[PDB]
C-alpha cells in the first residue's frame, strides 16, 4: 500500500508520455532509493517495448477503449493477466500495458484517462499486487533482479 | 475467438513470463560470485 506504488506509476507514465513527446502535469543494498526503483524500471518497460511493441499496437481500437468502458476493459486485461499468478516480467507488462493504453489515449484526444488510469494502476498495485510484492522482497528485489 | 480484453491478457501474460525467465536466466548465470 505504501505511496511508492503512486509515485512508481507517475513516474513510469510521465516517462512513456514523454517518448511520445507529450507532457503530462502528474497531477488528480537491502535499502535502496525509489530513485533507482524508478529507473529499473523505466529500463525494464524500455527493454519489454523495444522486444514485443507489436502487441500493444492500436489497443484503444482492439479494446474499443472509450471514456465510458476504459475501466472495465483495463481490469478485465489485468485481472486476467495476473489470475495464475504473479512475478515481476508480469508486473513490468502490466506497467508497459497501463503506459500504452496512456499514450494511445492520448493519441486519440481522450486525455482524460491518463489521470485515472494512473489511479486504476495505483489502486491495482496497493490492492492486489502490493502483498507480493512485500512477500517477494519488496522493489528492492525487483532491482536486485532487474537493475 | 477470445474476446480482445482476453485475448490480450494472455498474449502480455506470456511475454510477461518469458520476459521473467530471462532476468532469471541472467541471475542464475552470472553468481558464481
Amino acid at each position: 500500500m505504501s505511496q511508492s506504488n503512486r509515485e512508481l506509476v507517475v513516474d513510469f507514465l510521465s516517462y512513456k508520455l514523454s517518448q511520445k513527446g507529450y507532457s503530462w502535469s502528474q497531477f488528480s543494498r537491502e535499502v535502496i532509493p525509489m530513485a533507482a526503483v524508478k529507473q529499473a524500471l523505466r529500463e525494464a518497460g524500455d527493454e519489454f517495448e523495444l522486444r514485443y511493441r507489436r502487441a500493444f499496437s492500436d489497443l484503444t481500437s482492439q479494446l474499443h477503449i472509450t471514456p465510458g468502458t476504459a475501466y472495465q476493459s483495463f481490469e478485465q486485461v489485468v485481472n486476467e493477466l495476473f489470475r495464475d499468478g504473479v512475478n515481476w516480467g508480469r508486473i513490468v507488462a502490466f506497467f508497459s500495458f497501463g503506459g500504452a493504453l496512456c499514450v494511445e489515449s492520448v493519441d486519440k484526444e481522450m486525455q482524460v484517462l491518463v489521470s485515472r488510469i494512473a489511479s486504476w494502476m495505483a489502486t491495482y498495485l496497493n490492492d492486489h499486487l502490493e502483498p507480493w510484492i512485500q512477500e517477494n522482497g519488496g522493489w528492492d528485489t525487483f532491482v536486485d533482479l532487474y537493475g | 475467438d477470445l474476446r480482445p480484453e482476453i485475448r490480450i491478457a494472455q498474449e502480455l501474460r506470456r511475454i510477461g513470463d518469458e520476459f521473467n525467465e530471462t532476468y532469471t536466466r541472467r541471475v542464475f548465470a552470472n553468481d558464481y560470485r
